[PDB]
């Protein structure tokens, strides 16, 4: 628990996550808000996107609960911000730190995954007219990502 | 020696392979005809869940054998 | 017709097949001390037809040893006519009488025969004639620290359920043409070699979906085999098995027969060469009981005792038992012979209950035969145990006295108990505490808390408390049924009404605590178990756990710097669905409900209280501009909900009901459709609706269908709840309205700047100002599983069949929908019994102050099978400080509210260990990476001072102490762990 949640924000004290870049909210050790910034081979490009982390008290047995606070245009993404990840789900197995996290999501926003998708929708503009997909991820993280 | 490998549609691949191929350049082969990357593939065969780091003629897999591969969705 | 309103929790381990065939038989129970009075008692509380009482000797003083429904003025009546009267009140549907006589014809009218207090002759008589007619014949013995039970339900009894478990059930892969069967990827089936399994929904080999049941050949945890399906087909793809259990028989022996040679049972496999002593103990106890007028040996007699093991050996010599009696074990169930506890009684009549539903119902595996039990570890060694001191007293704790003495009775009269809970396990341990006469003493004290209000469903297993108790707090009724009890437990127990969490540190504080002997949980949340854990820690208090599941359960004990604390252990957590296979994708019935759970929340709770908030808080609708994730919907859920679609009448809800069947079942399915043709490939060219996704398939509105119906109606009276109008519920009305609705077009949508903000305010604009509505509020709906006239239950059912039925998932009626919505945990009384039973042999072991982790035990059971186990208690972990021995759990630091410079100078020169983090709760007090600035700032704060600051919060006048999480590293920089430290206000 608290113990553990410091281990973890020491490492990133000293270990420079670089594209990330996580911290408590005020001085409360159970929420963070992390900032990931867009891939540069991805539609999201020059953006931050700000994540929300509210580490459950089983931690590092439950997992960490994650949502997105920007607004984002990706499959795997809804408007609330809840993210289809895996590592979250089955894989969380107590053994990996808050930058594994923030890897995957970074490779989760660097390629979608259509074929389960969160946002149907989405997912069918993605699988059928990519341009437009494209445009579309390009103007919501110039709009809301940016500034 | 040749192999035969279902899908879990009825569909049947021919493969050619040897006794001492690793079952990951099976796996390699699989995703090289397919596409599926070999982290999802599940090959099964006589009730056995093949497992990566071994050879076929640690299955006892011998001339014109039989797999079933099988998708490991994720999530 | 069986009532789901008082058996709900027992029904989901029974079932109702069993319960009807239970409510059926007749039980007869022969002797009615406390065995006998404990297993009419449970047998009540199951629900059997009737129970017949035979016990026509006097009251005795010593009887109220075990014995809870004599009273002191009862003393000189046959103890069944005294005791009928209060076991007729447990239950209105079990009659309950007595019999003066027995004679033999006369078992014939009874399905089960329970026998306790009887002598072996009489029994052998009994026996004789209940094994030839077919009828089920329990025995049960309870001397001292001693236990006995023996079953026997015919030579061809027929046990249909083995184990209790659910049917093993999967989805398949593929089946070759081998019957190589394969579940779907990481999927374990469970199967067992020898089951028999079905198989439905198999695409290419139909003949497999007939039904027959076939052999299971398990290959490996994810596959198995069937054997030869070659006619049938090649290959087959898809499909859902499910295993069959088949009936079993099991075949008996009589008393006669099985006494030369027994079947043990054994309870625990650190001691298997007992049982065979205890075979010939119990019919040496039977033979001299009938050689000196039923008289047992006195407590601790060495004359007797010498005759007893006398007798013993000829009994050994006569049936050529080649086994070595020990001299010291047998003795000491001769010293124990008058001995009458009511903790062996309480688990004794758990388990001998549990064998008489299993003898009725014919389910579960019954114990085959002799079932021998000890509990003699619990016998006290800091006390005096002769003769002298076990001799009676003339009160009514001689049964205990003749085991424990008078000085161990002293000792229990001044115990200082704290019980948290009063559910099922806090009444059965309130009932073993007032019949042992804990806290009787001029020191005695008993606490007990509990926030709950009896309700209807409780009554099953909470003996305490009758009909006419509901509505009440539990604990005052528990408090006042154990002091009619036991009446010296007038004033020596106090009642609260007060949840045990952080808010209630005010009450149960320093000064509370420092006084308890020992806390005893009977809970069943882990936060709350986990809380009061960290508090028995931190004032190093006893503490004894025990939880119930169905038929299992088990006991674990913490003493203060020997063993683990509860925390220290983990258990599997709840499985939660993704919520990609929830919102679009759901496969099985668990799915639907928990969309139709969150659809109810999202309709009738959530928009109320957004509605209500906004015509209460002033500046809500900035607030939520800025703060909320989706200001739109908030704003939309309001305007719908107070102007756009407000009811005026009835009518209108159920137009409302019958839009929103349309809008969930009918548009959102086209919608997805749309999205994902059923003949569309994913990226790999597998095609899209394959395996865990079912392509699903709009639904028509018909009137004339009973889902709909039920979900229009209940949808129409919760909106109604909500507006506070007059719900109906003849058809008549709900035909005539639906008639005439014409569904608003709907195609599905393609697709394809800061204006939005502007629709926003124009939308917020539009609202009617908040004071023009004052006094006008919406009434939410709070979800409540144990009411059937709120059709929370009747909506969550109908939602979920009908989006079953959208995508072809079996649907599954009212019963299993509450078990799943509701979180229902299944309940029993017998093995809540067991558990109040184990935890009270536990409890004088805490009394005694045994050292020794070997002398403790844990305790687990299993009553579906007859298993029970007992391990000794893992030892707390110790570690290396300063190169002194530590405790990890039950160590340390205690400091005076110096100074944060101070303590991290206190640290650095006395453990020789660099401070790099200090924590106090979940707030971060000091790390070694925070910028020297805001270091120096707080560095000369007292620790007090540094909290209040910190957490913006002052400190409440009963703090008397602060728990600081500490992380230092060493000098060479290696982390190392420490205990907590103390910090004295
Ligand atoms: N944090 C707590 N503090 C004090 N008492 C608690 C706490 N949590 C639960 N309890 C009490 O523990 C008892 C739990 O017993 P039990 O689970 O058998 O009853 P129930 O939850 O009311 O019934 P059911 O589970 O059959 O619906 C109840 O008295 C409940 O009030
Ligand atoms: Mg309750
Ligand atoms: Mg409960």
């Amino acid at each position: 628990a608290l113990k553990r949640i410091n281990r973890e924000l020491a490492d990133l004290g000293k270990d420079p996550p670089s594209s990330s870049s996580a911290g408590p909210v005020g001085d409360d050790l159970f929420h963070w808000q992390a900032t990931i910034m867009g891939p540069a081979d991805s539609p999201y490009a020059g953006g931050v996107f700000f994540l929300s982390i509210h580490f459950p008290t089983d931690y590092p047995f439950k997992p960490p609960k994650v949502n997105f606070t920007t607004r984002i245009y990706h499959p795997n993404i809804n408007s609330n911000g809840s993210i289809c990840l895996d590592i979250l789900r089955d894989q969380w197995s107590p053994a990996l730190t808050i930058s594994k996290v923030l890897l995957s999501i970074s490779s989760l926003l660097t390629d979608p995954n259509p074929d389960d998708p969160l946002v149907p929708e989405i997912a069918h503009v993605y699988k059928t007219d990519r341009s437009r997909y494209e445009l579309s991820a390009r103007e919501w993280t110039r709009k809301y990502a940016i500034g | 020696m040749q192999i035969f490998v279902k899908t879990l549609t009825g569909k049947t691949i021919t493969l050619e392979v040897e006794s001492s191929d690793t079952i990951d350049n099976v796996k390699s082969k699989i995703q090289d005809k397919e596409g599926i990357p070999p982290d999802q593939q599940r090959l099964i065969f006589a009730g056995k869940q093949l497992e990566d780091g071994r050879t076929l003629s640690d299955y006892n897999i011998q001339k014109e054998s039989t797999l079933h591969l099988v998708l490991r969705l994720r999530g | 017709t069986i009532d789901e309103g008082l058996y709900s929790r027992q029904l989901y381990v029974l079932g109702h097949e069993a319960m009807k065939q239970m409510s059926q038989s007749n039980v007869l129970i022969i002797g009615c001390k406390g065995l006998g009075v404990e297993i009419a008692k449970n047998v009540c509380l199951a629900g059997v037809k009737s129970v017949t009482l035979y016990d026509p000797q006097p009251t005795r003083i010593e009887d109220l040893s075990s014995q809870y429904f004599l009273t002191e003025d009862d003393i000189g009546v046959p103890r069944a006519k005294v005791t009928v009267s209060k076991l007729a009140e447990l239950n209105q549907y079990v009659p309950v009488s007595v019999v003066d006589e027995l004679s033999t014809e006369y078992l014939k009218n009874f399905k089960c025969v329970v026998v306790t207090e009887t002598s072996l002759t009489k029994q052998l008589e009994i026996n004789d004639f209940t094994h030839k007619n077919h009828i089920a014949y329990i025995a049960a013995d309870s001397r001292g620290l001693f236990g006995s039970i023996f079953c026997d339900f015919g030579e061809n009894f027929i046990c249909t359920d083995t184990d209790g478990n659910e049917p093993l059930t999967g989805m398949i892969a593929s089946i070759t043409d081998d019957g190589v069967v394969t579940m779907l990827e990481e999927t374990r089936h469970g199967l067992e070699n020898g089951d028999f399994v079905k198989f439905t929904e198999v695409k290419g080999m139909p003949g497999l979906n007939d039904g027959t049941p076939r052999k299971v050949e398990v290959k490996g945890p994810y596959t198995f085999s069937i054997g030869s399906v070659k006619d049938l087909g090649s290959a087959g793809y898809n499909g859902v098995f499910t295993q069959v259990k088949v009936p079993t028989k099991i075949s008996f022996k009589s008393l006669r027969e099985s006494l030369k040679d027994p079947e043990y049972v054994y309870p625990d496999f650190g001691k298997m060469m007992r049982p065979p002593q205890y075979h010939i103990a119990f019919q040496a106890l039977s033979a001299f009981a009938d050689a000196h007028e039923g008289s047992l040996p006195r407590p601790r007699n060495d004359i007797d005792a010498a005759e007893f093991f006398e007798f013993c050996k000829k009994i050994a010599s006569t049936l050529q038992f080649d086994v070595e009696l020990d001299e010291k074990l047998i003795k000491e169930i001769s010293y124990q012979a008058r001995g009458d506890l009511v903790a062996m009684s309480a688990f004794l009549g758990g388990a001998v209950a549990q064998e008489v539903l299993k003898a009725t119902t014919s389910k579960f595996y019954p114990l085959k035969q002799y079932f021998y039990f000890d509990s003699l570890e619990s016998l006290p060694s800091s006390v005096t145990i002769s003769e002298e001191t076990c001799k009676p007293r003339g009160c009514r704790y001689d049964g205990q006295i003749a085991v424990f003495g008078s000085e161990f009775q002293e000792k229990i009269a001044s115990l200082s108990t704290f019980l948290v809970g009063a559910g099922a396990i806090g009444c059965e341990m309130l009932k073993n505490w007032a019949m042992m006469g804990v806290a009787t003493g001029e020191s005695g004290h008993i606490s007990v808390t509990d926030m709950d209000s009896i309700e209807k469903s409780n009554l099953n297993r909470q003996f305490l408390f009758r009909p006419r108790d509901v509505g009440k707090l539990k604990s005052e009724c528990a408090s006042t049924a154990v002091s009619i009890m036991n009446p010296s437990l007038t004033g020596k127990i106090t009642s609260y009404q007060e949840r045990v969490g952080p808010e209630s540190e005010g009450i149960f504080g320093d000064e509370f605590f420092e006084k308890l002997s020992l806390v005893t949980n009977a809970l069943d949340n882990v936060e709350a178990r986990m809380y009061v854990d960290r508090r028995c820690v931190f004032f190093e208090k006893p503490l004894l756990e025990s939880g119930t599941l169905g038929t299992k359960g088990n006991t674990q004990v913490v003493v203060p710097h020997l063993t683990e604390s509860y925390g220290s252990s983990q258990d599997p957590p709840e499985k939660s669905f993704p919520i990609c296979t929830l919102k679009n994708f759901p496969n099985r019935i668990e799915h639907t409900i928990a969309w139709a759970r969150d659809l109810f929340e999202g309709l009738f709770k959530q928009p109320i209280d957004n509605v209500n908030m906004y015509l209460s808080s002033p500046n809500f609708l900035e607030t939520s501009l800025k703060t909320s994730s989706n200001p739109r919907e908030v704003l939309e859920n309001i305007r719908d909900y107070l102007v756009t679609e407000k009811p005026l009448s009835f009518e209108e809800c159920i137009m409302w009901a019958r839009l929103q069947f349309d809008k969930f079942f009918n548009n959102n399915i086209q919608q997805l459709l749309f999205n994902f043709p059923k003949d569309s490939v994913t990226s790999t060219g597998q095609p899209f609706w394959s395996g865990p996704k079912r392509a699903p398939t709009p639904l028509s509105f018909d009137i004339h269908n009973r889902e709909h119906f039920d979900f229009i109606v209940a949808a129409a009276s919760l909106y109604a709840f909500n507006y506070g109008l007059k719900s109906e519920t003849d058809p008549a009305i709900y035909e005539r309205v639906l008639a005439g609705y014409n569904p608003p077009p709907f195609a599905p949508k393609s697709g394809i700047a800061n204006k939005d903000k502007q629709e926003l305010k124009s939308i917020a604009d539009s609202l009617p100002p908040p004071s023009s509505l004052v006094g006008f509020r919406l009434t939410p709906a709070e979800f409540e599983k144990d009411d059937d006239s709120n059709h929370h239950i009747d909506f969550i059912t109908a939602a979920s069949n009908l989006r079953a039925m959208n995508y072809d998932i079996t649907p599954a009626d009212r019963f299993k929908t509450k078990f799943v919505a509701g979180k229902i945990v299944p309940a029993m009384c017998t093995s809540t019994a067991v558990v109040s039973g184990l935890v009270c042999l536990e409890l004088v072991k805490l009394v005694d102050g045994k050292k020794k982790i070997e002398e403790y035990k844990n305790g687990f059971f299993n009553l579906a099978i007859g298993l029970f186990t007992f391990s000794d208690p893992i030892a707390s972990p110790k570690m290396k400080v300063n190169g002194k021995e530590i405790d990890k759990i039950w160590d340390r630091y205690n400091l005076p509210d110096c100074t944060l410079q101070e303590l991290i100078d206190y640290f650095q020169k006395e453990e020789g260990l660099e401070v790099t983090m200090l924590s106090s709760g979940v707030s971060l007090l000091y790390a070694n990476f925070q910028p020297p600035k805001k270091l120096a700032e707080r560095l000369p704060l007292k620790i007090s001072e540094l909290v209040e600051q910190i957490t913006k919060k002052k400190l409440e006048p009963f703090r008397k102490h602060l728990v600081l999480e500490i992380c230092c590293d060493d000098a060479n920089g290696e982390d190392v762990e420490v205990p907590f430290i103390c910090i004295k206000l």
